[PDB]
């Protein structure tokens, strides 16, 4: 039993604690940690690989479902509409929410043991791990029943499944479009952006589009990037009471945060207007992920940056110089010869205290501690990672938005239109958004603009 | 695997025709280099005390987040460029692409 034990047994990998451990003085205690499954369970002639439950494709999988049981479930089959499951029981001041999830042990109900809120039910079970993640999911619901909503009105003679699927089709370019328009670009920076996402030539079906074992570790980039606390804002941007600048560590499962208070609105308010954590080679990630992290909802509090390294163990990923040779950078010996390539001698007199050799440093470890690319957000090897993986997924997806018979050539026209500000603008109350890029706007009133500004997504091109 | 199809499955089932499983959910991930473990086949590196790694013992997890990652919450940077947004965007499109399970 790896949620209680310390006793390393399969299928339990615990995280050891070192002497003078500044929060957990106990020696005897650990850091809870599950193997995670393998492909081939117990075989003494493969070696040992992890599953992906999910598509690897930016399908918006998160919304619909990887598995065709859960997507079902998930929609409104009373009517033939082409909706998506709305919450019976409560609403964002009218606005949609989050239908609820029913579990053996609800995590969400240990965040506010009176307030008898649960979990909520979305395509991907992470929905409720914060009000952020949350908001996000929930925006993207309603964009979908706004979709069937006024294909409804131009199609009427369409039914239900062709409803679901046609807004589907839709959701998903907008996550494509955002993703690789807006987002991409300002994690690599403008060299490796060029380098690892030349300009879409057309879907080619040689190119592999799974996600590479090592990605799941070096996408974790992110939580350098992580804040905290959780800033909610009022109308005019102003800190909102109640809890303006929450701990993390008391919103990780709140799902009541999103139902009593203010509903995604003040959450979404923030994500916007606030800047986000920047990674700096002495101030990588924050003590309420590092020391707090699920601290109201289990027997001990978690060490997210220790549990990458442990996973890149479990999962047997190569060390920092392996990567290195990969991606055609150069492979540090020497402790010298690591400062100079960190651009930093106080860093690598550090990790050569520990890991003794450049090889042994773990990929996630190594990833962060590179300098950042000009105009990005991480350093050469995580660029190349996290650049090489998005590109067989672009390349891969025989349904990508921009390939020759996903979309005739007005639907593109239209699509390309589309913004995150403007999806906020249709699925929430919120009268003033972010000035495209979204991501790099963060300051009121310096980045902020009104509704009537951005124009919404024009459905003309998709009537029959 | 349908000839001609104008939707993508639930699953991600024949999107390659060719291999109607790449990209396909509760499959095994690709590998881009092969995995080292401490037994070479599925032990993981600071499983077994004494057990070395390339010549330098492992280092606890624990320790490496303590002595390189731990600063103080009081002298934080924020990035003068990106907005929270960014941040919550990267988790929600990591979460369209993967999920590695464990047992319970
Ligand atoms: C459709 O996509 C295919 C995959 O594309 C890759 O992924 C995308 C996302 C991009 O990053 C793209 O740049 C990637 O290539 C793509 O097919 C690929 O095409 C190249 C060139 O045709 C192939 O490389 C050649 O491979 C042979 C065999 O060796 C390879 O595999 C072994 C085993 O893993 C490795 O040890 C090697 O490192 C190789 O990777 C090589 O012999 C050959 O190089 C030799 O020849 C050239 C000159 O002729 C010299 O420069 C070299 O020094 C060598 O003497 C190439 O390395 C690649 O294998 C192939 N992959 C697949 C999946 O088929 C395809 O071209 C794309 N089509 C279009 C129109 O875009
Ligand atoms: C942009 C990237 C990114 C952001 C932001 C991010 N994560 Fe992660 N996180 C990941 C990825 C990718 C993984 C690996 C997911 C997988 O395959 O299971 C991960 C894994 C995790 C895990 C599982 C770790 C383990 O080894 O057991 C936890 C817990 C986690 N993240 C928590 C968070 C929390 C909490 C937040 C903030 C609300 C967050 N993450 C934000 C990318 C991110
Ligand atoms: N691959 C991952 C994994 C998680 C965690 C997994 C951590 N263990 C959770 C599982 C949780 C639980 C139990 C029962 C029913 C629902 C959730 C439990 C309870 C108490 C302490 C810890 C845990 C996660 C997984 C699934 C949902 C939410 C969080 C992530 N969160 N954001 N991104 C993530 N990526
Ligand atoms: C759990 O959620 C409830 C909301 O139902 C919170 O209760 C409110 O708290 C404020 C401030 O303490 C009171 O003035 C209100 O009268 C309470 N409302 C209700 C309906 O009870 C409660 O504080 C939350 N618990 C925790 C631990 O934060
Ligand atoms: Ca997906
Ligand atoms: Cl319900
Ligand atoms: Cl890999």
């Amino acid at each position: 039993n790896c949620e209680t034990s310390c006793v390393q047994q399969p299928p339990c990998f615990p995280l050891k604690i070192p002497p003078n451990d500044p929060r957990i003085k106990n020696q005897a205690d650990c850091i809870p940690f599950f193997r995670s499954c393998p492909a081939c369970p117990g075989s003494n002639i493969t070696i040992r690989n992890q599953i992906n439950a999910l598509t690897s494709f930016v399908d918006a999988s998160m919304v619909y479902g990887s598995e065709e049981p859960l997507a079902r479930n998930l929609r409104n089959m009373s009517n033939q509409l082409g909706l998506l499951a709305v919450n019976q029981r409560f609403q964002d001041n009218g606005r949609a929410l989050l239908p609820f999830d029913n579990l053996h042990d609800d995590p969400c109900l240990l965040t506010n043991r009176s307030a008898r809120i649960p979990c909520f039910l979305a395509g991907d079970t992470r929905s409720s791990e914060m009000p952020e993640l949350t908001s996000m999911h929930t925006l993207l619901l309603r964009e979908h029943n706004r979709l069937a909503t006024e294909l409804k009105s131009l199609n009427p003679r369409w039914d239900g499944e062709r409803l679901y699927q046609e807004a589907r089709k839709i959701v998903g370019a907008m996550v494509q479009i955002i993703t690789y328009r807006d987002y991409l670009p300002l994690v690599l920076g403008p060299t490796a952006m060029r380098k690892y996402l030349p300009t879409y030539r057309s879907y080619n079906d040689s190119v592999d589009p799974r996600i590479a074992n090592v990605f799941t570790n070096a996408f974790r980039y992110g939580h350098t990037l992580i804040q905290p606390f959780m800033f909610r804002l009022d109308n005019r941007y102003q800190p909102m009471e109640p809890n303006p600048r929450v701990p993390l560590s008391r919103v990780f499962f709140a799902s009541w945060r999103v139902v009593l208070e203010g509903g995604i609105d003040p959450i979404l308010r923030g994500l916007m207007a606030t800047p986000a954590k920047l990674n700096r080679q002495n101030q990588i990630a924050v003590d309420e992920i590092r020391e707090r992290l699920f601290e109201q909802v289990m027997r001990i509090g978690l060490d997210l940056p220790a549990l990458n390294m442990q996973r890149s163990r479990d999962h047997g990923l190569p060390g920092y110089n392996a990567w290195r040779r990969f991606c055609g950078l150069p492979q540090p010996e020497t402790v010298g010869q690591l400062g100079t390539v960190l651009r930093n001698l106080k860093l690598a007199r550090k990790l050569m205290e520990q890991y003794g050799t450049p090889n042994n440093i773990d990929i996630w470890m190594g990833g962060v501690s590179e300098p950042l690319k000009r105009k990005g957000r991480v350093g050469p090897l995580l660029a190349c990672i996290i650049g090489t993986q998005f590109r067989k997924l672009r390349d891969g997806d025989r349904f990508w938005w921009e390939n020759e018979g996903v979309f005739s050539m007005q639907q593109r026209q239209a699509l390309a239109q589309i913004s995150l500000p403007r999806i906020i603008c249709d699925n929430t109350g919120i009268t003033t958004v972010s000035k495209n890029n979204i991501f790099m706007s963060n300051s009121y009133p310096r980045d902020f603009v009104n509704c009537s500004t951005l124009p919404a997504l024009n459905l003309a091109s998709w009537r029959e | 695997c349908p000839e001609q199809d104008k939707y993508r499955t639930i699953t991600g089932m024949c999107n390659n025709r060719r291999s109607p499983t790449l990209g396909a959910s509760n499959r095994a991930f690709v590998r881009w280099l092969p995995a080292e473990y401490e037994d070479g086949f599925s032990l993981p590196y600071g499983w077994t005390p004494g057990v070395k790694r390339n010549g330098f013992p492992v280092a606890l997890a624990r320790a490496v987040s303590n002595e390189i990652v731990r600063f103080p919450t009081d002298q934080l940077t924020p990035d003068q460029e990106r907005s929270l947004m960014f941040m919550q965007w990267g988790q929600l499109l990591d979460h369209d692409l993967d999920f590695t399970p464990e047992p319970a």
